């Protein structure tokens, strides 16, 4: 419950930041560019923290089993239950990665290791380039 | 003059031409359609539109 | 799936087919002077009504001034009296020898079933037309009569005012 | 069409 | 036996009255994208006159297709609002259907 | 305490994307 | 108002329900004191008789119960005819009422102009 509690508080503050950026964008007059950058960076790094913390506690979330309350009436709130129950993605993202995979399209493994060696080589090359010139 | 003015206003409130076009439209609509098809369609919808009291 | 697929011919008719339909039907009429599907444009031609004027669906069949009933009344009255008499005889059967009571039960039901048949010929759409007829007729008469009443009272008030102003002259 | 125009109060 | 095209088109028209069917049909992209389906929808318009209208089982779809007719110049967008709007506008649309027929 | 609660952001108008297919018997 | 055919269906349904209840009482009560049972059954039989007499007085009170539908056809046709003439007469009635109405309006305007130019004449 502790992990889900931390997820709750962090997601609540993320939703609060979203409500903020919403009600300062809803104005008919656009504020200064710099305030928009500050709000963007803060909210976006907060989203990063959301992702990282959700990553950290996957085991606690998975272990939990969902069950409706005995006191909760489904006869009158079945629509509300179904609203939270449904999880299928929005369609546009679906065909989005479908076209993405269409465009992308032992052989695969050796290309994978070739990518490994290119990555390592590029990292070493840029380390050497940084070391070549004194930046301090 | 005031009271006859509200008498004029209330008489004008009760309707002129619009009522007679509406009555006309009623008359050609009734004349165009035959009663046999209307009664058949009413009988066929009597089961669906009218909810029986014994339908749980 | 839950939802059956669209009809197949739906996909055959594009905008080009719609715009070329007039010349196609003109050519078809000129040539002509169950319909075989020799061209993709045949479906837009209105389908012909079946000669039998019948339509079958789900195992069921389907196909003037409003645009001795006393015999039926007395038959219904005697049937009701006989139904009450048979109910009395059946409950007496239940009283004395109920083991064969069902032997009469369905019999009574038949009479009840006959009553339903007696309703079928009496079927009521014209009666509903009549009742709606008189209700809107009386409503429009009420509206009309209140109209002449109110205009007449306004005219009477105007005449009284005219007399009053003439007296003050 | 004119029924609505003639039937509404000012 | 094989049903005639009359039966299948009439059953399609009467099934168009279902909100779930309309939502499912509009869910797929290619159904609305393809002009064939809307061409067939406009072709279906000629059933609002007798004696074809005498063969219908549920008159509500008569407006729905007409409402679907409006959909070709109102936009897909509005698919989400379809159940709410039909539930809200059922009273007045039923009243106007009754005015068209019962009077 | 709590500076401000969150505004109700329910979206019942969302149509949902539940896949329905195993209806035929 | 309630159509008498719907009342007839309600009456027959109530009659069937009353017979079912009476026979259920008989089946579940035969064996209760004889006097109370007899009194209750007398009440039930009086209910049966009364239901029968509303059935009789509703079945014979159906207009058109003893009238052939074709003279209803002519009477309905002539009803729409005389209806056509009655809205026609209402058309002339309303048009002449509007005529006298704007005669009244014209005299109102003339009298108001007379008042205005008289009280500004000094």
């Amino acid at each position: 419950g502790q992990a889900l509690d931390a997820v709750r508080m962090r997601l609540a503050q993320l939703t609060h930041s979203l409500r903020r950026i919403r009600d300062e964008m809803s104005k008919a007059e656009l504020p200064q560019w710099y305030t928009l950058q500050s709000q963007l960076n803060v909210t976006l790094s907060q989203l990063v923290s959301v992702t990282s913390t959700l990553q950290h506690f996957q085991e606690t979330l998975d272990s939990t089993v969902v069950y409706p309350l005995p006191k909760f009436p489904t006869t009158s709130h079945e629509s509300l239950v179904t609203t939270l129950l449904r999880k299928k993605n929005i369609p546009e993202v679906d065909e989005w990665m479908k076209y993405v995979r269409e465009t992308s399209g032992e052989e695969i493994e050796k290309l994978l290791q070739q990518d490994r060696e290119i990555t390592n080589w590029a990292r070493t090359t840029f380390r050497n380039e940084y070391g070549k010139h004194d930046f301090k | 003059l005031e009271i006859l003015n509200e008498c004029h206003d209330e008489l004008k409130a009760l309707p002129l031409e619009q009522v007679e076009f509406e009555k006309n439209t009623i008359l050609q609509q009734r004349s165009k359609i035959n009663s046999t098809e209307l009664l058949d369609y009413a009988t066929k919808l009597s089961k669906f539109t009218k909810i029986p009291p014994t339908f749980d | 799936s839950l939802y059956p697929p669209p009809p197949p011919y739906v996909k055959f008719f594009t905008q080009s087919n719609l715009e070329k339909l007039p010349k196609y039907k003109e050519k078809k009429a000129a040539s002509a002077k169950e319909e075989e599907i020799t061209c993709a444009l045949d479906y837009l031609i209105p389908p012909p009504m079946p000669k039998n004027q019948q339509y079958r669906a789900f195992g069921s069949i389907w196909q003037e001034n409003e645009s001795n009933y006393q015999y039926k009344i007395q038959e219904l009255r005697k049937l009701l009296k006989s139904l009450l008499l048979n109910y009395l005889e059946l409950i007496g059967v239940l009283s004395i020898n109920p083991d064969m009571y069902e032997r009469k039960v369905e019999n009574i039901r038949t009479i009840l079933v006959n009553i339903h048949h007696l309703l079928n010929e009496y079927r009521q759409s014209r009666e509903s037309l009549i009742m709606l007829l008189e209700e809107q007729l009386e409503y429009k008469r009420g509206e009309i009569r209140e109209i002449e009443q109110v205009c007449k009272q306004v005219h009477d008030k105007l005449t009284s005012i005219q007399d009053t102003l003439r007296t003050g002259s | 069409p004119h029924e609505i125009y003639g039937s509404m109060p000012l | 036996p094989l049903p005639t095209r009359f039966e299948v088109e009439l059953e399609f028209i009467q099934s168009l009255a279902n909100i779930q069917y309309v939502t499912y049909l509009l869910t797929q992209q290619q159904i609305w994208k393809s002009p064939n389906f809307k061409n067939y929808l406009k072709y279906l318009e000629y059933w609002c006159n007798p004696p074809y209208s005498q063969c219908i089982v549920y008159p509500n779809c008569l407006f729905i297709l007409k409402l679907l007719n409006g959909f070709m110049e109102s936009a897909l967008e509005g698919l989400d609002e379809l159940p709410k709007i039909i539930q809200l506008q059922g009273p007045q649309w039923m009243n106007e259907m009754v005015e068209r027929w019962a009077n | 305490p709590s500076y401000s609660p969150t505004s109700p952001s329910y979206s019942p108008t969302s149509p949902s994307y539940s896949p329905t297919s195993p209806s035929y018997s | 108002m309630t159509d008498r055919l719907t009342q007839l269906q309600i009456c027959l349904d109530q009659m069937t329900e009353q017979f079912c209840a009476t026979l259920n009482y008989i089946d579940k009560n035969h064996g209760v004191p004889p006097e109370e049972f007899s009194n209750t059954i007398d009440e039930l039989s009086t209910d049966i008789i009364l239901k029968t007499r509303q059935i009789n007085k509703l079945i014979d009170s159906l207009p058109g119960v003893d009238v052939s539908a074709e003279e209803q056809l002519r009477k309905i046709d002539m009803l729409q005819k005389k209806l056509v003439e009655v809205e026609d007469e209402k058309i002339e009635a309303i048009k002449k009422k509007e005529k006298l109405l704007r005669h009244v309006d014209s005299l109102i305007e003339d009298f108001v102009d007379g008042i205005a130019n008289s009280k500004k004449s000094t």
